[PDB]
């Protein structure tokens, strides 16, 4: 699926 | 000589990128004037991102729940707006490194850089370009998003993709300044595929220009081709028909190189047909088709900014 | 997802070019502090360069002979002195954008990012490599002598080349900051010639190991291989002898992906000696030794400056 | 041969 590329 | 892919000198974009964070969620920003612009996608936690109503998530933020930092500077949050698939932040000072600027968006098979930032500092800088299929071929990971491709016109940087998502195959997805997908993709964590790829016909041809002019000319056939019969075999290959205005496009490399545009077409459908035979051109076993005919002309005769 | 040839942001370095120009000869410096770098050929006439007695032509030059120019501000030099290849022009103004730096002497099979410049103004920037026969491979046209290779770490730019000129074939050679060429090559317009260049072999290790961690592993094998008998198929192939300390610096990404670097080598092995059947690694046809492993980590990690 | 990269 698509990801989104935020991060923590 | 030499031939190598180029990417435009990053000065005038590092000087405004920032972090925006929201809760456990950080990404990044560009900061233009007294406003940052971001992903929508920050407002997000890990479990909004299958099905997020934007809207609902955003009405329960307060301008102080974005944390806005530019290196060691905090920057004050003083509004926030949604267009599209980005959020515009109004802080409270402008950005003094703001350069001249436009938002521009691109058509397919155009190149610009890509200034890859993971928490608002830039990891890198390389060239690419939009595919057919509206996605590009980027190097990105999780922290990633907010980076942004841009082309430089002598001192006007001209902001082109804002990086959001990465689909399957690893492949990349995202927006251009007015918060519009490239393609058509959406800022959910859905089954979403990219189309079928082609290869940009016109940006080979002007590879196969570049070649000639740093002296690899095996290649070059003695027969020529019509614009029709070199595109029924293009199109076999998956390659974009090749139309009168590309043609025209490559008019000064053409008259540099004294090579008609039919004729070097003559020469890349018996590439096609025929393979390399363990040759390379340029260094490459492969064609190339992220260079536009632009590209070649800057780097061949050393364009500044 | 995804790896491509990244260079450093340049930012740091484009505020430090300048153009220098001795009559008609112009070309690039780098003015740090009060100092501006050059290579030396600057006062050269075209004549001059067949065999140019570098003593007695600066020799008859005056401080007000050197035209240094950043930007739009001259810049008065108030002394000169040579340093082995490079020209040391002393001027009358600190640059006010110097960053932290070092110079470094880099060994070969390390890379760098070059800052592409034409009359003190950036064209692009780049990485490239220190070929094992002391050349890069870059992409240079008259007028970009005086461009500079560099590295980053978090703040501080280590400087390590300085371009001065064009062998056959098209490959680069150049020089440290302290004006000393890498190999054995002068600044002459004479019968000079590249040397045999050979596979940086620990370089190829590190882009197989980046192709597994973005999930390309076809070519993984299920043997194991000794060192010595490696580096016996890697000569025939002309490849650079892999050494336990190279196998050492693979160590981390051998961890990361929980392929011994010896597995590694076996599967290596049998892409030489059986080529790669139409398959590409990374989308490349050809093996790729121009990313080190702090590159690999680097990238696949996302350290920022 | 070797050719040096200053311009005009
Ligand atoms: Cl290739």
């Amino acid at each position: 699926s698509a990801v989104l590329q935020s991060g923590f | 000589s030499g031939f190598r892919k180029m990417a435009f000198p990053s000065g005038k974009v590092e000087g405004c990128m920032v972090q925006v964070t929201c809760g456990t969620t950080t990404l990044n920003g560009l900061w233009l004037d007294d406003v940052v612009y971001c992903p929508r996608h920050v407002i997000c936690t890990s479990e909004d991102m299958l099905n997020p109503n934007y809207e609902d998530l955003l009405i329960r933020k307060s301008n102080h729940n974005f944390l806005v930092q530019a290196g060691n500077v905090q920057l004050r949050v003083i509004g926030h707006s949604m267009q599209n698939c980005v959020l515009k932040l109004k802080v409270d000072t402008a950005n003094p490194k703001t350069p001249k600027y436009k938002f521009v968006r691109i058509q397919p098979g155009q190149t610009f850089s890509v200034l890859a930032c993971y928490n608002g500092s830039p990891s890198g800088v390389y060239q690419c370009a939009m595919r057919p299929n509206f996605t590009i071929k980027g190097s990105f990971l999780n922290g990633s998003a907010g980076s942004v491709g841009f082309n430089i016109d002598y001192d006007c940087v001209s902001f082109c993709y804002m990086h959001h998502m990465e689909l399957p195959t690893g492949v990349h997805a995202g927006t251009d300044l007015e918060g519009n997908f490239y393609g058509p993709f959406v800022d959910r964590q859905t089954a979403q595929a990219a189309g079928t790829d082609t290869t940009i016909t016109v940006n080979v041809l002007a590879w196969l220009y570049a070649a000639v002019i740093n002296g690899d000319r095996w290649f070059l056939n003695r027969f020529t081709t019509t614009l029709n019969d070199f595109n029924l075999v293009a199109m076999k290959y998956n390659y974009e028909p090749l139309t009168q205005d590309h043609v025209d496009i490559l008019g000064p490399l053409s008259a540099q190189t004294g090579i008609a545009v039919l004729d070097m077409c003559a020469s890349l459908k018996e590439l096609l047909q025929n393979g390399m035979n363990g040759r390379t051109i340029l260094g490459s076993a492969l064609l190339e088709d992220e260079f536009t005919p632009f590209d070649v002309v800057r780097q061949c005769s050393g364009v500044t900014f």
